[PDB]
DNA sequence: CTCAAGTACTTTTTCCGGTCATT
RNA sequence: UCGACCAGGA
């Protein structure tokens, strides 16, 4: 506890004390270039062009999106885009390479101009560890 | 590292030639012919257009394919191109540089305005220095406004000599945005000058006049500073932003070189077509300012050259300017691979030298190991973990060059390991790491630790290790760096481990000691109170790695065997430490456990506190790390703890509120203090509202009134404070802390417990925000305690509304004052930094810059190490005359002044020996001389200085290690001792030479060493105080010798950042933690400030009159300058038309004593005159305190306008003082006003210009008696508030051999450069002693020979040392970047390559400390050594 | 328990920052450095509550030192270079007799050491005695009439930008020359530039007004372009609609484009980690 | 050495190099009232002969550049009529080693 | 702030500067 | 043809997530 | 995968 630090109740922090809630919400947006050439979601695999994320897409459903349940964690994707061009260049977000968690929700919407809009929670619990500030 | 091999020889850049291009020179470097705008995309396909961006040049889409150069990306550097201009154009650069070039030759011929013929151009010419001769050229040349055909000859000016040819007047060229507009004559004909124009002008200057311009025939040709060919960077430089396929996106500079070439298409056009010439200066000059803006936006001249966006467009100049630019930036300083940071946490269980590498960061971080057969078994162990297990590997780098992940490769499982190869493992236990803390001020914030992979996410690290990186734990960072060479960690281990930084140079004491916990236990486990049982002593005991394995005999053995805190600390204090102290009363046998005595590691008496286990300059570390080593050093920090730390967790602190809870009594004595304080201001306040205070010079009746206020409740506050301190108990936490010296002090104490006391705010109390109230629920005029910030109140107890707000006006100005000058004391690191990085020690012993310029002849003066230098005293200075011959005169031919045959076996015999005599009288000859001579260095009799070799320790180990007997006589003869001295001297050396010059710098530098020397080995001071036996003082002679040699400098000393860091981290701390001083004179003097805010000059007596006041007060009249407009109440413009008669009554008397008198020759010269008279009223108090006479005064104005004003005046017994004065001989009535402007600001009527406010001063004098002992001998000094030195000097009945002035470049001009030091040093050193702090000496003496050596003050600005004769690219990482680079192509300087910022830029082995010297292989020895 | 009081911007919570600023319409006084040509200064900043608000600031400046010989009372009027003598702007609005001139400055005929230091001043302007005299000397007809309009729409804006005013304008110019006289005898104090109460907050109201005229007259001057391109509906909301959107999406105020000059991080990202927060 | 009271005329003090090899001094009355050689602060300064200096540079292995400069223009460097190139051994008193010896060259 | 605006400042705008060689008239806010 | 004042220029401590537009 | 603003840490 020397120089301002502190020492904790590790049987107290068991117990639930100081435990956090940590949330995180991921966005994305099928993109649209003038003459309907629109990007899409979906769960996509190799296909001509090959450009494509590391992390594992066998989490994403046919939509291209994570189910609410699922427990996420390395640079696993969490939304699956695709962008064609003149096919699969990818456009898929991957969850923050330093986090791991569970999927919260999964919101589905439409922008004011009519593209699919996906906003994407992810809840995990924050322990207290070492070097945590108090 | 660029990637493949390649057969061409690998060779390090030694010189850098700077020039400029010529435009035949772009041609041939040039790869393409580059003519069209368009990048890439041949119409519509995603290829590159063979017209810009690769026409040839570089490459993009990672194709190898790059003009059949092949290689691409990494590998392929650049390729440059060029663009042919359709007019020249000048360079934004040399713009100005090309208009001095015009303004010195003739615009018509091209020949020097100036010739060989003109005297003063001759001396102008002889100038060596390429820079200053362009200089002193052009203000010659400037001036001429024609091309002489001829001149007068050398002989006779009758006969004219014909020089160069043609007459023609030349233009005076003025600047008009990017033209050149001449002024050539009844009214002139002015016309711009065409870039063509200049350019065939300068086409014709000759070699030999271009040559003695800054120019060079073959790097920088004049004509060259003008555009005709422009280079066209290639793509690395000017990369395409891809952001997908179809998403093309080009650089800045790809759109500036697009809009040249857009602009040059447009004027060439204009040209080669139809020509409608007045359109086509339209085009060229858009080409000029696209060629401009290019290389430089940030132009003068307002448009910005904005990127339709509202951008304005980044120039060239723009990429590299400092700090994030491309210099300071990209090559200064790097991000970093190999890198790691964390959290830090404090951790009592590791070592000093440890640090606690988080698992993740271990595994991630990677040392590339050569599979040797030494490693080869244990490295395939490591690789077969993988990069998942903790001790494993992540990559195999083969005898091909080509990395294996072993994370996905096929055969990871496998892998036959070949010699050769490297294997990049994840960091282990015990490899050496550069930890470090940002701001990084120090040596010593950067340290090599030993790695301990340790579980948890933060970095830990040992608690006394805290204080050199000035770390908590509160959510601090550190930066973790892995060497990756087997050379570069012994670089660490060798040089930058913490054991090796535990006494540090800049204050030549250690900079780690015991601190918090394990300090405040120590007290408390030391004390004669403190015992320890059996059953805890025994687990004390196994806690000490280093325990012996024996239980020490307890102190108490009687019912219970108990032991003493001290007895079992001691286990952790080595052998052979030998300690003294004494503080208050500590006397052999302290009853207040006092001081502090250990022998031969072993505590005898005493408490162990701060002054023993921190990190003071005489305690047990700074002991430890120089009789027994860094690493045992080291090791005495982890044991300390080991003991202490787990003794106070089984002992336990605390602080609770009953820790600031004074006694109840205490408390009404407190309350009363504050009261009859609170009635002593109310007294002052009613007394000075009465009209009857006195104001103290310099000051107001209102500033000398405040001054009682703030005085009489600071006394207070502290003398309440010091009655609650006294009454808390020995058991007070609070307390306790404070005198362990762990944490707190007496103000933390008195403001708690007793009373906060008075705010402040600009130095003076709360002032009135609102009028005449300092809050809306006061009264005006309201100057009490309560009203100006006074806090009455205790923590404890808690404060009121108004002074909770007063409190809070008061602690806000400590957060700005730490913001506003923590930036300027930064800076103040940077220039001082970049000021001395260059210079280090060099194997002659000299200080030298990259210029190999000596600084100083031997570091510091004397070529000493300040990590080895202890403050000792030299007991030759100090004394009467009489103690001295007691101590040191021994008189083998007096019975009663000889040698006792008790002291040496020889002293029965030695009675009488007149040859042995002989010694003895050079000896104490010798000692006397000594005595003058130190009197005369250290002329306050001051005798405790920091030397190297702490000889008291060394006679004090001989003594514990020969048990030497204070019974016995000693086996040394006189000539032993004698001869022994003697010889011991000889063998000090600093500087080898066996020439003259560098024997008498040797003889020179050990000269006081010496004097320290002989005075405490003397052969009465050997014999009768230390008892030395034959066999110890050899062991002494040889251990003087042994540690003097190591206590030397060494050579690669990078001497010249230490000293600069030594100043810098000092006031960077002076400022972080919450008469001119401090931060704003120090930037004064390092500025070399001309108008400085308090000049002053300290003005000393002539000796027979030092304590003479009345001799003072006679001088502190005769130059305190006075002016008529201090003595004068009013003036007054009366019309008198008689003179003889006066209208005014008053003035009747006046015209009676004067006009009867004064009848010589006033009445023709004059009888009218002027009917207009000016009088004017004089003040009694004035006249007599600045002491004057009406006839004084009267006849100063009589000698000032002398007989064009006809002055008479009232006498001093009169009571109305008058000075009447009449002009002599149309519109007088202004005239006359213009008189009295003379009169009141122009007049002296006493004193020395420039002289305001003089003070006495009784200064005390530390003077030697005629009984030889230094005594208080007082004095008068006198102080100014300006300064004259100039004429202060010669007035009489002062010593002008003593006059001393604050301002050092006013010594410097009178006493010169010499004297100047030795000013600049003095103020130097105050503004660091100022903040309590010390420096070696050796550090500001550095700083001060560096501005010094030059011949003048040369200022630590970029006006200053960045304008020396230094390395281009080494000035260019400081202040003026682009410029100096500028200035280095039209000069075409030539760097040297030996500054460290150089080779830094260049990425090579600096010539800095460990490459100050070269590694060879000898052939000899290899065959030897089978 | 949300409190509301900031904006939802593209599905962002943005709060708009109070801007400090100093107080308008306010007079001021401050003494001048030891190397300058003056050494004391009445300023105003004169602006109009709603109407473009006027960025025009009167300097009445105090030439000469203590102890320099004549000081003479010269001021800076918007859009003429040089510092016109007040006598001649006292004589341009209307008060021709030097006394007149006077009753203007000094309200009281008791006190000499005022009048003393305005002596000097009446001698400057005396060259020039009638008010078209004194309209001419600010650079015929033309330099008159320049005058004449100078001194109704950018001297003293605030009070009236009317007409007959002149009055008024020169009782308040009279006023600023009191008050500078008064600390050039050290009677009055050097005015306080850090009293809070001479100071203003411009909260979410005031930097929407601000914003909002800008773009209004950006639509008004699109109006009137479309009807000059009528050679015989048009109104794009869009630039009043991203207009202000884009003020408040990038919190760099200015708007239009926008560019450099101008903005800050007036509107800011709402705090969210706790209530009080 | 000519010591002039007030001043000199700017056309009389123009007649100083007229007369080669030999050389003249200006010095006013009122700046040679005190002996500023004598103060505190100021060491002693001593004149080099042509070998002294050439064996100097040699021992210290220099270059004239390298040595640390004194100003001709400099108070001492007037006091012993230094010249463009002569150099001074400057014996100050150390704290550090309580006699050090330092060089300037003539500016 | 913003009610004052909204409620005052925003008619002031729309009707100081306005008209034109058409005019403006009452503002309205859904 | 000297020297006062006005003119312009160049600096300002060290490391270490979100939102916007557009590349 | 580009850099600007804002907000923060010691
Ligand atoms: N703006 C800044 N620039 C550089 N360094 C800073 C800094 N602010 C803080 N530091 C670093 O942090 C050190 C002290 O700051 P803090 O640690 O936050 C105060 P503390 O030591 O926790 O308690 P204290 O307030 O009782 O001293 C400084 O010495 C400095 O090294
Ligand atoms: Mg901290
Ligand atoms: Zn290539
Ligand atoms: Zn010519």
């Amino acid at each position: 506890n020397q120089e301002d630090s502190m020492i904790m109740n590790q049987s107290s922090i068991d117990r639930g004390l100081f435990r956090s809630l940590f949330f995180r919400s991921y966005m994305d947006q099928e993109k649209k270039y003038g003459m309907s050439i629109t990007e899409t979601f979906e769960k996509p695999q190799r296909t001509n062009t090959l450009r494509m994320k590391h992390g594992t897409y066998d989490k994403l459903d046919d939509d291209g999106l994570i189910a609410p349940g699922v427990r996420v964690s390395g640079e696993d994707v969490i939304i699956g885009k695709t962008t064609p061009i003149s096919s699969k260049r990818d456009a898929s977000t991957p969850l923050r390479s330093t986090e791991n968690g569970i999927v919260d929700q999964v919101l589905v919407t439409t922008n004011q101009d009519g593209l699919k809009f996906v906003k994407v929670r992810v809840r995990t619990t924050k322990i207290p560890q070492i070097g945590d500030k108090f | 590292v660029g990637q493949q091999y390649s057969s061409a020889p690998l060779r390090t850049v030694k010189e850098v030639q700077f020039g400029l291009f010529s435009p035949e020179e772009v041609r041939a470097i040039s790869v393409a012919k580059i003519r069209f705008p368009e990048t890439m995309d041949e119409t519509q396909t995603r290829a590159k257009i063979g017209g810009l961006n690769d026409p040839r040049l570089g490459s993009i889409d990672r194709n190898l394919k790059c003009q059949t150069c092949q290689e691409g990306m990494n590998e392929c550097p650049g390729h440059f191109g060029h663009i042919d201009l359709a007019k020249p154009v000048f360079h934004v650069g040399f713009i100005a540089k090309i208009k001095k070039v015009c303004e010195c030759v003739c615009m018509h011929c091209g020949k020097l305005l100036l010739d060989e013929h003109n005297e003063l151009m001759r001396q102008a010419l002889a100038i060596k220095d390429s820079k200053k001769r362009f200089a002193a050229i052009w203000t010659l040349c400037k001036t001429k406004m024609v091309c002489e055909t001829d001149v007068p000859s050398e002989d006779d000016p009758t006969q004219l000599v014909s020089r160069g040819g043609c007459g023609n007047t030349q233009p005076t060229i003025r600047k008009d945005g990017l033209k050149l507009v001449g002024s050539w004559k009844d009214e002139p004909e002015l016309r711009v000058l065409s870039t063509e124009e200049i350019l065939n002008i300068f086409k014709h200057i000759s070699v030999k006049d271009f040559t003695s311009l800054g120019f060079n025939e073959v790097f920088s040709r004049p004509e060259w500073m003008i555009l005709t060919c422009l280079p066209v960077p290639p793509p690395p430089v000017r990369p395409s932003i891809s952001f997908n396929e179809s998403q093309r996106g080009e650089d800045d500079l790809t759109f500036k070189l697009a809009d040249i070439l857009k602009a040059n298409i447009s004027l060439e056009t204009l040209e080669h077509n139809g020509a409608p010439h007045h359109a086509i200066e339209e085009a060229e000059s858009l080409l000029q300012f696209h060629v401009a803006t290019y290389m430089d936006n940030d132009i003068a001249g307002q448009p910005q050259a904005l990127q339709k966006s509202g951008r304005p467009v980044k120039s060239i100049r723009a990429r590299l300017k400092g700090k994030e630019g491309r210099i300071r930036g990209n090559l200064m300083g790097k991000r970093v691979d190999f890198s790691a940071r964390t959290v830090i946490s404090g951790d009592p269980n590791l070592e000093l030298d440890q640090v606690g590498v988080p698992k993740s960061i271990a595994k991630t971080l990677t040392y590339p190991e050569v599979v040797t057969p030494y490693n080869i078994d244990r490295l395939t162990q490591l690789v077969r973990n993988g990069p998942n297990e903790h001790p494993g590997a992540k990559y195999v780098i083969r005898d091909s060059g080509d990395r294996i992940d072993l994370r996905y490769s096929k055969r990871a499982g496998d892998i036959q390991l070949q010699y050769g190869w490297k294997v990049e493992r994840h960091i282990m236990d015990n490899d050496p790491v550069l930890f470090n803390r940002q701001p990084s001020l120090h040596k010593m914030s950067m340290m090599a630790h030993r790695v301990k992979v340790i579980p948890y996410s933060t970095f830990r690290l040992n608690l006394s290790v805290t204080s050199p990186y000035n770390a908590d734990f509160d959510g601090d960072e550190m930066n973790l760096h892995v060497p990756q060479s087997e050379e570069t960690r012994a670089e660490l281990s060798q040089l930058c481990a913490v054991p090796l930084q535990i006494v540090s140079p800049q204050s030549n004491k250690p900079c780690m000691g015991i601190v918090q916990d394990t300090l405040c236990g120590i007290r408390k486990l030391t004390l004669r109170d403190t015992f320890i049982e059996l059953d805890q002593v025994l687990n004390m005991l196994y806690w000490v790695p280093d325990w012996d394995g024996v239980i020490p005999t307890p102190a108490i053995i009687k019912p219970k065997p108990l032991w003493s805190g001290k007895q079992i600390l001691s286990v952790a204090i080595p052998n052979g430490i030998h300690l003294q102290r004494f503080d208050e009363g500590t006397t052999l046998l302290s009853p207040k456990d006092n001081g502090m005595l250990i022998i031969d590691g072993q505590i005898i008496f005493g408490v162990v506190e701060k002054k023993t286990v921190g990190s003071s300059n005489g305690g047990l570390i700074h002991v430890v790390t120089r009789e027994k080593g860094p690493q045992v050093c080291a090791k005495l920090f982890g044991n300390i703890q080991k003991v202490v730390n787990f003794w106070l967790l089984h002992n336990g602190f605390s602080t609770g509120i009953g820790d600031t809870i004074a006694d109840g009594p205490t408390m009404r004595e407190i309350t009363e203090t504050i009261a009859e304080a609170k009635k002593k201001v109310l007294d002052v306040t009613k007394e000075a509202q009465a009209n009857l205070l006195t104001a103290k010079h310099g000051m107001t009746l209102r500033e000398s009134f405040e001054d009682n206020v703030v005085r009489f409740l600071n006394e207070a506050r502290d003398k309440a404070g010091r009655l609650a301190e006294v009454n808390l108990k020995d058991l007070n936490n609070v307390k306790q802390m404070v005198m362990a010296g762990s944490k707190g002090s007496f103000i933390n104490i008195a403001q708690m417990s007793a009373c906060v006391g008075q705010q402040s705010v600009e130095g003076k109390r709360i002032a009135f925000g609102f009028v005449d109230r300092t809050l809306p629920h006061f009264s005006k005029d309201d100057y009490s305690p309560e009203s100006k910030g006074f806090v009455e109140n205790s923590y404890l107890r808690g404060l009121t509304p108004q002074e909770f707000f007063f409190h809070a006006m008061g602690g806000r100005e400590g957060l700005i004052d730490t913001a506003v000058k923590t930036a300027e004391t930064g800076y103040i690191q940077r220039r001082l930094v970049k000021a001395l990085e260059d210079i280090m020690v060099h194997y002659d012993n000299t200080t030298r810059n990259s210029l190999g310029n000596v600084i100083q002849f031997i570091y510091g003066e004397d070529g000493m190490d300040a990590a080895h230098i202890e403050k000792q005293s030299l007991d030759t200075i100090g004394g009467s005359d009489a103690a001295f011959e007691k101590r040191y005169r021994v008189d083998l031919l007096n019975t009663d002044h000889t040698l006792d045959p008790s002291l040496l076996e020889s002293g029965s015999e030695i009675l009488g020996d007149l040859k042995l005599q002989v010694l003895l009288d050079e000896e104490y000859k010798q000692l006397v001389k000594d005595r003058k001579f130190l009197r005369e260095v250290f002329v306050d009799g001051e005798a405790n200085w920091p030397l190297p070799v702490n000889i008291r320790r060394i006679i004090q180990n001989a003594q514990q290690t020969f048990h030497i007997d204070h019974t016995k006589p000693s086996d040394l003869t006189i000539k032993d001792i004698v001869l022994g001295v003697k010889d011991l001297q000889e063998n000090l050396l600093v500087l080898r030479g066996k020439n003259e010059i560098i024997q008498n710098a040797q003889r020179d530098a050990v000269t006081l060493f010496c004097c320290l020397l002989r005075s405490r080995l003397a052969t009465r001071r050997v014999l009768q105080e230390y008892r030395l036996t034959k066999q110890a003082f050899d062991w002494v002679l040889s251990n003087i010798e042994a540690q003097f040699l190591r206590s030397v400098v060494h050579p690669g000393e990078m001497v010249g950042v230490l000293a600069a860091q030594s100043i810098g981290e000092p006031a960077t701390q002076m400022t972080l933690n919450t008469v001119t001083s401090g931060v704003p004179r120090l930037k004064e003097i390092l500025n070399v400030a001309k108008n400085m805010k308090t000049p002053s000059l300290t003005v000393y007596l002539e000796p027979g009159h030092a304590a003479d006041q009345e001799q003072a007060k006679l001088i502190r009249s005769a130059i305190e300058h006075t002016t008529l407009k201090s003595v004068t109440i009013a003036s007054e413009i009366y019309y008198d038309p008689d003179p003889r008669s006066t209208v005014i009554p008053e003035d009747e008397e006046i015209i009676q004593l004067h006009f009867s008198l004064l009848d010589e020759e006033a009445e023709q010269s004059f009888d009218q005159q002027s009917p207009w008279l000016l009088r004017l009223e004089l003040d009694r108090a004035a006249m007599n305190d600045k002491d004057l006479t009406m006839g004084q005064v009267g006849e100063r104005i009589k000698q000032t306008f002398k007989n064009d004003l006809f002055v008479i005046w009232s006498e001093d017994n009169d009571e109305k003082l008058i000075i009447r004065c009449r002009v002599v001989r149309a519109e007088e009535d202004h005239m006359l006003k213009k008189i009295e402007n003379t009169m009141l600001e122009n007049i002296t009527l006493r004193g020395v210009e420039n002289i305001e406010r003089v003070v006495m001063m009784k200064y005390d004098r530390k003077v030697p008696s005629p009984t030889g002992e230094y005594v208080k001998e007082p004095e008068w000094v006198l102080e100014t508030d300006g300064v004259n030195l100039s004429e202060v000097m010669t007035v009489p009945g002062i010593d002008p051999t003593r006059i001393y002035t604050n301002s050092f470049i006013d010594i410097m001009e009178v006493l010169g450069i010499e004297a100047g030091r030795a000013a600049l040093y003095k103020e130097v050193y105050n503004v660091i002693a100022s903040d309590g702090s010390y420096v070696n000496y050796r550090h500001m003496a550095l700083l001060v020979d560096v501005m010094t050596t030059q011949g003048g003050l040369t200022s630590v600005t970029r006006h200053g040392f960045n304008r020396s004769n230094t390395g281009a690219l080494m000035r260019c990482s400081f202040e003026e970047t682009v410029e100096i680079l500028f200035e280095a192509g039209a000069s075409a300087e030539l760097d040297d390559c030996r500054g460290v910022s150089e080779n830094v830029i260049l990425g090579q082995m600096a010539p800095i400390g460990t490459g100050a010297f070269d590694v060879m292989i000898d052939e000899e020895s290899l065959v030897k050594y089978m | 328990f949300d409190m509301g009081g900031y904006f939802i911007i593209n599905g962002s919570e943005k709060v708009l920052i109070a801007q400090e600023r100093s107080a308008g319409n306010i007079v001021q006084v401050f003494k001048k450095a030891a190397p300058s040509p003056i050494s004391h200064v009445a300023e105003i900043r004169s602006a109009l509550e709603k109407g473009s608000r006027f960025i025009s600031t009167l300097q009445v400046k105090l030439y000469g030192r203590e102890g320099s010989s004549a000081r003479t009372i010269k001021a800076t009027l918007p859009y003429i270079k040089q510092d016109i003598p007040i006598v001649i702007i006292f004589r341009a609005l209307g008060i021709i007799p030097d006394g007149e001139i006077l009753e203007h400055i000094c309200y009281d005929v008791n006190d000499w050491q005022m009048l003393e230091m305005l002596k000097p001043c009446v001698e400057d302007g005396f060259v020039i005695q009638d008010r078209e005299t004194a309209l001419d000397f600010i650079g015929k007809e033309k330099r008159i009439q320049y005058a004449k309009d100078i001194l109704q729409k950018e001297f003293l804006p605030h009070i009236t930008q009317l007409e007959g005013f002149e009055s008024r304008k020169a009782f308040f110019l009279g006023y600023m020359i009191n008050r500078l006289l008064l600390c050039a005898l050290d009677r009055k104090d050097q005015d306080d530039r850090d009293h809070f109460g001479k100071k203003r907050l411009d909260l979410a109201g005031p930097l929407l007004a601000q914003l909002f005229k800008t773009l209004f007259k950006k639509l008004t001057k699109d109006i009137f372009r479309y009807m000059q391109r009528t050679v015989e509906l048009a109104i794009n909301a869009k630039t009043i609609t991203s207009g202000l959107k884009y003020a408040l999406a990038t919190g760099n105020w200015e708007q239009k484009k926008a560019m450099s000059s101008r903005a800050a991080g007036v509107s800011q990202v709402l705090n969210r980690y706790t209530y009080s927060s | 050495i000519f010591v002039y009271q007030n001043n000199i005329t700017p056309s009389a003090m123009k007649l100083v190099p007229s007369i080669p090899p030999a050389t003249i001094e200006t010095f006013n009355e009122a700046a040679l009232v005190v002996n500023i050689t004598h103060h505190e602060l100021v060491p002693k300064h001593i004149r080099l002969s042509s070998d002294e200096k050439r064996e100097l540079l040699k021992r210290y292995r220099l270059k004239e550049s390298q040595l640390p400069r004194i100003q001709r223009a400099d108070p001492v460097a007037l006091y012993l009529g230094l010249k463009r190139g002569e150099v001074v051994k400057i014996i100050r008193k150390s704290e550090t080693s309580g006699r050090y010896a330092s060089y300037r060259i003539c500016m | 702030s913003f009610n004052q605006f909204v409620d005052y400042t925003l008619q002031d705008i729309i009707c100081e500067d306005s008209t034109l060689i058409i005019s403006f008239g009452k503002i309205y806010v859904t």
